[PDB]
């Protein structure tokens, strides 16, 4: 178990991360968070005549549209492939309690007996080229951070010139405070130059659940989230236990009296971690350009836009693979750092900005108020760290990791099952560098598309495919898993990032085609997470500039989803079922105060010139910002928003600064 | 009835046919049926092929709009 | 042309019996009575007439026609057949892209001195051309073919760089080939449906990285281009491989095509499920045209075996890895009687009415133009020879044929 | 040849629609709740003739005004065509015995006769005692 | 040259099918085409005399034999 | 009045239509009606039908389009 230390949320380390202020001390002191969002300005998640909207919107068409993937999971028909009862939740009203992050999901990796390491030595050296390339080729270019973007941990500053402090310092001194960590001086470079420091956690919230209608008596089951209590995290899933949270909103028909309609229960209490950014400066400015690299040097299974930029990739394939992810964080092994920080140094990467990763890597973290009565437990001891926490959301490259470890699994899988015999030319590390290379070129039979945990892959005319047919049949079973890191399954109802391919009679990559989720189009409608705080001058603060725009966009968006035009049916319909009135004229006021709202907030696009500046993917940017923290890359954004979201940072600062953390 | 055809014995086969044996139509039974028109009495006007001139718009030719199909 | 008695054609024209085509010989002639019927439909297309130049040319290289040309040569070359030429090829390419040595010399050659690559400058005082010469310098071909090809190689890459100087231009002749015939003839085929993606592994994904590393403007590159350019060049020859063999993954199609077609017991082969119908290899049910190759199948060989059959595969990938679909090759493809849209016809004869006189034959060209050259070559080495037309002569001879065309009136001439 | 044929109609849903809306066909389906239909049982020189009034038949109680069935269609013109076509067995059966001629077929025509009204005895008890008629009975 | 024959054999006719031929020696596979074509009601030409309707036929020359100019 | 009202409801969803644009969705409720079989399907004279009615596509298209945003 070895508990990961509980210090008291009172510690001289708990103040030297915030900046001892308002937000600062408040965060620390901070209670539990809930509230309606307000879904709609002027118009929370509450409303008891919207909620009966649900009530028809769901119940009245999945009625009318049952989901249509197959067997395998892959999709035909009207493509739907989810409850729409997913709306059913208090949306603004998260479902509680809360889980417990663990210390060390090892045990729990030797569980689901997730590898301690290579499995071939092979494929060793598999990881060590992924990681020889990853760790390659730079053209290191300057570095930009968000606007209004909350220093968060450490003192959670709004201020930009914070981050500019901090950033630059850290540019400064990464190597000697680096160093004082390889000399255990944590909490010298924590309070001089406060680097690192710990986690705090807040929350991801689900706006959806799995719930499930009853056909013999109407029961509206979403799927339980089962979930650590404190003990079975520090125990590393030793002790306490896993469950579910109070899902019901009588408890606010009880607490807030709050009407309860049916169905409607919480949002799941998904957990971050904020975190300190000094370390995050050398991440980005070279993951990004590295971003940039492999989006550049191979893209291809990279390259993230239009369904377009995918589907072109794919129909090519005569087959596919939609992959499916197990806990895509907690499982991220350490032993794999070890390989990390090995090579690196291997490599001559910076020792002390290696010992920075593993300080982040292994980084203390902090409990608020979990639940109401619960939390605001410090925990981990920055001055001996050993967390295996899993992938905490502070770090933006670990998308990187999971991009890894997945493609990693992948392949190889791919080797393990269907090219044993091609491993031939996998003779040793550079044949994994042209290799690598290649595949990433794609010029190969077994093939994937890749982003984080969501993935897909492809095979083709060439001594390979059948035994991809049967790897394909051993994971649509799912009755063992092969993988040793992953409890990789197959999606049934498989997508990639909402790209939900689709499937003809002849069911083939070559077949039908992805399209934009609708139900999804319902979630932004609906069920997305965030208010937006009206109450304060800019939006940039708020989390959800400008939902109109997404109204407006929704053919150019989720139009792609064929029956489109009939959600629309559906949509006007029940809203003059709801309120009785125009969902259209109504977003579309909402979009022409958008319009309003941003027009002084933009100068270039002079006056109201209209939208034409904008991409529609931008478009979808600007009406979603917020996915942008965990979907979209920063350059996909058109340089005018671009800029009023993010703000440069100096070239040159960064540049030798790399050339520092570079090998040169 | 395709049971019925071993009776009777034995081979004509010359001296008489041959037969219709082969319609029985649901489907201009249904036709008319539908209209409550009673297609039978339609049938014997296709025995003889002429209308027998019940005139009347929704009468005779309705008849004939049967005979068409 | 010539004739042989009906009847007796089995004692007369004996290999043309198509019995012959088995081993068949016996008391009797083949033949009883069986079963299975479907039209064996959709026949590979005309490869006759369709004569015209192409231009190898830019170093851009499309694989797709240097394969054509592959196939070409190798029906009109010194060395049969593709197959070995394909392996030929694999040596060359070993002893050039998988031999490094050669590139530290090839970039002394264009920009090399000291201390390449000279900083920023350009200069790139090359004729594309020159650098074959260096080449030609190095391991001879038989068949230089893709030692013009390696050579479009190197401006491939070293075209983003200021190299594209001596862009000049190279060209050659089709061949014309027949039906088209032997399943050995698509042996090369599907070895040079290898090369497709054997080459173009090469041919392609390249760099557009590095300018010429920048490091503004770009760049420094000692060996580096050789360097960066080989060591790629040699990691894009490992991907290729086709892996597959030649006339193993033709034997087996052909096998499961002739079971299918079998009317005795197909027995364990077997239509089935995703054995077959992959949505694909069903429209080879629909290819049935390239019958004949069982024949030989048998008769070239004998036994069948599938081999590398498996079950999942092939279906799977095998099937759909077949020639025609990665189309190199004078291979062609179409409908039914295009191919016989070319077959003169006249049953003749009388009385009987049927027997004495039913000829066939075919409908052809008289443009009369044909020509004749010098054959100038700006410098020696092979046979790059430019040449030149000889209008004077070649119009009038041209001339003195065109009365000749109404002469001989093929189709008349066979009323004859 | 023998017929591939697989076409069979479905009764429209109706009702999950006209809860909410009307339907215009309507006439038409008219009104509609045959029948009286009395018989009687000759036991030695008497009648005892009896009748039921459908509705019971159902178990429901009591009689309704206003309910209205369809006219369904479709089966109208099989069972006609049974009807009729015995029609034309007993005639051709009856007319055979009559005279052909030549005892070895008649007795296999009569013979077949009865089988063949036999064949009908056992499906009508299927028509009935089976839901619902067995309350006809009762 | 084979190859020849065989495609201008498929128009006249569509005609196919033929057997394995294994003979007494040996099932490794032999099965090449048939065609029955049609026919004329006279047989000097052919040993194999199969008019009955037309010929059924061993070999592609002789539908082209038995085949209108 | 109409024997046939149908167009009756037409015109009014006529008035909808152009009405809609303004403040008068307030009324929308629901309209149905039922299939009925039809033939083989026979006579030109129906055809006729289908052309004057193939007018009626355009004959009314014309005033249930255009119309005014
Ligand atoms: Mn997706």
């Amino acid at each position: 178990p070895r508990r990961a230390p509980a210090f008291p949320l009172s510690d001289i380390k708990a103040q030297m991360l915030f900046a001892n202020n308002i937000k600062a001390q408040q965060a620390s002191k901070r209670s539990f968070k809930e509230g309606a969002i307000e879904t709609y300005e002027g118009l929370l998640s509450v409303d008891p005549r919207f909620l009966s909207f649900k009530n028809e919107l769901s119940r009245y068409l999945t009625d009318h549209f049952p989901a249509n993937v197959d067997e395998y999971g892959r999709v035909y028909g009207n493509g739907v492939r989810t409850n729409f009862f997913g709306m059913r939740h208090m949306n603004g009203f998260p479902m509680i309690p809360a889980t417990w992050p663990l210390a060390s999901n090892l045990k729990k990796r030797a569980d689901a007996d997730l590898a301690d390491g290579p499995v071939s030595e092979r494929d060793n050296l598999l990881f060590r080229a992924a990681v020889r390339l990853m760790f390659s080729d730079l053209e290191p270019v300057p570095l930009k951070i968000r606007k209004g973007s909350s220093t968060c941990i450490p003192y959670f500053s709004n201020d930009m010139g914070t981050k500019i402090e901090i950033a630059e310092r850290a540019l400064e001194k990464a190597e000697e405070a680096g160093n004082l960590m390889l000399q255990g001086k944590f909490d010298d470079a924590y309070q001089l130059h406060q680097m690192g420091g710990a986690y705090y956690v807040v929350y991801r919230a689900q706006s959806t659940d799995a719930i499930t209608l009853d056909p013999k008596t109407g029961k509206f089951v979403s799927k339980d989230r089962m979930v650590a209590d404190f003990e079975y995290a520090v125990t590393g899933g030793e002790q306490g236990s896993l469950f579910a949270a109070s899902k019901d909103a009588s408890r606010l028909k009880e607490q807030y009296g709050i009407d309860v309609p049916d169905g409607f229960f919480c949002e799941r209490r998904r957990t971050a971690m904020g975190g300190p950014f000094a370390l995050n400066a050398p991440i980005m400015a070279v993951a990004q350009p590295v971003r940039n690299k492999i989006y550049s040097k191979y893209a291809y299974t990279f390259h993230h836009t239009t369904r377009l930029n995918k589907e072109e990739k794919v129909k090519e394939w005569s087959l596919c693979v939609a992959t499916d992810v197990s806990d895509h964080d907690t499982f991220w092994p350490g032993w794999l750092r070890d390989l990390i920080c090995d090579e690196l140094l291997n490599m001559g990467y910076a020792p002390w900005w290696v010992k920075l990763f593993e300080t982040s890597l292994k980084l203390p973290v902090y409990v608020g108020a979990p639940a109401p009565e619960q939390g605001h437990t410090l925990l981990g001891d920055p001055s001996n760290p050993d967390l295996e926490v899993g992938l905490s959301s502070g770090q933006g490259a670990t998308d990187l990791m999971g991009t890894l470890l997945m493609s990693i699994t992948y392949l190889v899988m791919q080797l393990d099952h269907t090219a044993p015999h091609l491993n031939s030319r996998i003779k040793d590390m550079p044949s994994a560098c042209r290799f690598l290379d290649s595949y990433w070129q794609g010029h190969e039979e077994i093939r994937q598309i890749s982003k984080s945990d969501d993935a897909m892959l492809g095979w083709t005319k060439g001594r390979a495919l059948v035994g991809g047919h049967r790897l394909f049949e051993m994971l649509k079973e799912g009755k063992v898993n092969p993988s040793p890191y992953m409890k990789i399954s197959y999606e049934h109802g498989g997508a990639f990032l909402g790209d939900i391919l689709l499937y003809d009679s002849r069911r083939e990559p070559g077949s039908a085609i992805f399209v934009g989720n609708i139900n999804s189009m319902l979630n932004n409608q609906f069920s997305p997470e965030y208010g937006v705080q009206s109450g304060v001058r800019d939006r940039s603060k708020r989390k959800r500039p400008f939902p109109g725009l997404a109204w407006a966009s929704m053919k150019d968006t989720y139009g792609a989803c064929p029956i489109y035009s009939d959600v629309l049916e559906a949509i006007e319909r029940c809203w003059w079922n709801a309120f009785g009135e125009s969902y259209r004229a109504y977003r579309e006021d909402m979009l022409k105060r958008d319009t309003l709202e941003l027009s002084r907030y933009v100068a270039s696009m002079a006056r109201q010139a209209g939208l034409a500046e904008l991409t529609p993917i931008d478009l979808e940017v600007l009406a979603d910002p917020n996915k942008l923290q965990y979907k979209w890359t920063e350059a996909d954004v058109s340089a005018n928003i671009h800029e009023v979201l993010m703000h440069g940072v100096s070239v040159e600062k960064t540049e030798r600064f790399l050339r520092s953390v570079m090998p040169r | 009835r395709t049971a019925v055809y071993e009776a009777v014995s034995q081979r004509g086969t010359v001296n008489s046919n041959g037969a219709e044996m082969t319609l029985g139509f649901p489907s201009v039974v249904e036709r008319d049926y539908a209209l409550d028109r009673d297609p039978m009495v339609a049938i014997a006007a296709l025995r003889t092929g002429i209308v027998d001139e019940s005139l009347e718009a929704r009468a005779s030719n309705d008849l004939k709009r049967s005979m068409f199909n | 042309g010539f004739n042989l008695k009906v009847k007796d054609l089995n004692g007369s024209a004996r290999g043309l019996t198509q019995a012959f085509a088995i081993g068949e010989l016996k008391n009797q002639l083949s033949v009883g009575a069986l079963q299975l019927p479907l039209q064996f439909t959709r026949t590979f297309s005309a490869s006759m007439t369709s004569e015209l130049l192409w231009e190898v040319g830019k170093g851009n290289i499309d694989p797709v026609m240097y394969a054509r040309l592959f196939f070409q040569y190798a029906q009109a070359g010194g060395a049969l057949s593709v197959d070995e030429l394909v392996n030929q090829f694999t040596e060359y390419h070993q002893s050039t892209a998988c031999n490094p040595e050669i590139w530290r010399k090839l970039t002394a050659y264009i920009t090399g001195s000291s201390n390449r690559a000279i900083k920023a400058d350009a200069v790139g005082k090359v004729p594309p051309t020159a650098i074959l010469e260096q080449l030609r310098t190095l391991a001879p071909s038989e068949h230089e073919l893709f030692h013009h090809i390696t050579t479009d190689f190197v401006c491939h890459v070293l075209s983003p760089l200021g190299f594209i100087l001596p862009d000049a231009a190279y060209v050659y002749r089709v061949g014309r080939t027949a039906t088209y015939p032997n399943f050995y003839a698509l042996v090369d085929c599907v070895r040079a449906s290898d090369l497709r993606r054997m080459l173009t592994a090469l041919s392609s994904v390249d760099s557009k990285m590095l300018q010429a590393t920048f490091k503004a403007k770009g760049a420094l590159a000692p060996a580096l281009i050789s360097q960066h350019l080989a060591n790629a060049a040699t990691t894009a020859f490992e991907r290729s491989r086709g892996n597959f063999d030649a006339n193993a993954v033709v034997s087996s199609v052909l096998t499961i095509l002739g079971r299918l077609w079998s009317p005795s017991t197909p027995k364990e082969l077997d239509p089935s499920a995703r054995l077959r119908n992959t949505n694909g290899i069903d429209q080879l049910r629909s290819n049935l045209a390239l019958f004949i190759a069982y024949q030989d199948m048998v008769k070239q060989r004998g036994r069948a075996e599938v081999i590398f059959s498996d079950e999942e595969l092939s279906s799977t990938i095998i099937p759909w890895f077949i020639e025609a679909m990665s189309e190199v090759s004078p291979f062609k493809l179409r409908p039914i009687n295009e191919t016989t849209s070319y077959i003169g016809q006249t049953s003749a004869i009388d009385h009987m009415g049927q027997p004495s006189h039913v000829v066939v034959y075919e409908d052809w060209q008289f443009a009369k133009e044909i020509t004749a050259f010098t054959p100038v070559k700006l410098a020696n080495n092979s046979n790059q020879r430019f040449l030149d037309v000889e209008p004077g002569i070649s119009d009038r001879m041209s001339a003195t044929l065109a009365p000749i065309g109404n002469t001989f009136a093929v189709s008349a001439f066979v009323k004859n | 040849i023998q017929p591939s044929e697989v076409l069979q109609a479905k009764v429209l849903d109706l009702a999950n629609h006209t809860t909410s809306i009307h339907i215009w066909p309507w006439h038409e389906a008219s009104t509609e709740f045959a029948y009286e239909d009395a018989y009687s049982v000759t036991i030695r020189n008497k009648r005892y003739t009896a009748e039921v009034k459908e509705f019971e038949l159902l178990g429901l109680g009591q009689r309704r005004e206003r309910v209205r069935i369809l006219k369904p269609t479709v089966a109208h013109a099989i069972i006609q065509m049974w009807y009729s076509w015995f029609v034309e067995d007993d005639r051709t059966l009856a007319a055979a015995r009559r005279t052909s001629r030549d005892d070895a077929e008649k007795l296999a025509i009569d013979g077949r006769r009865m089988q063949n009204a036999v064949t009908l005895l056992r499906k009508i008890e299927m028509i009935g005692t089976t839901g619902i008629g067995a309350s006809a009975v009762h | 040259y084979y190859a020849a024959v065989m495609h201008y054999a498929v128009a006249h006719n569509p005609e196919v099918v033929v057997s394995e031929h294994q003979g007494v020696a040996a099932e490794q596979g032999s099965l090449y085409l048939v065609w029955n074509v049609r026919t004329e009601l006279r047989i000097p030409v052919g040993y194999n005399a199969i008019e009955g309707g037309s010929i059924r036929t061993p070999e592609p020359l002789e539908a082209i034999a038995y085949n209108k100019p």
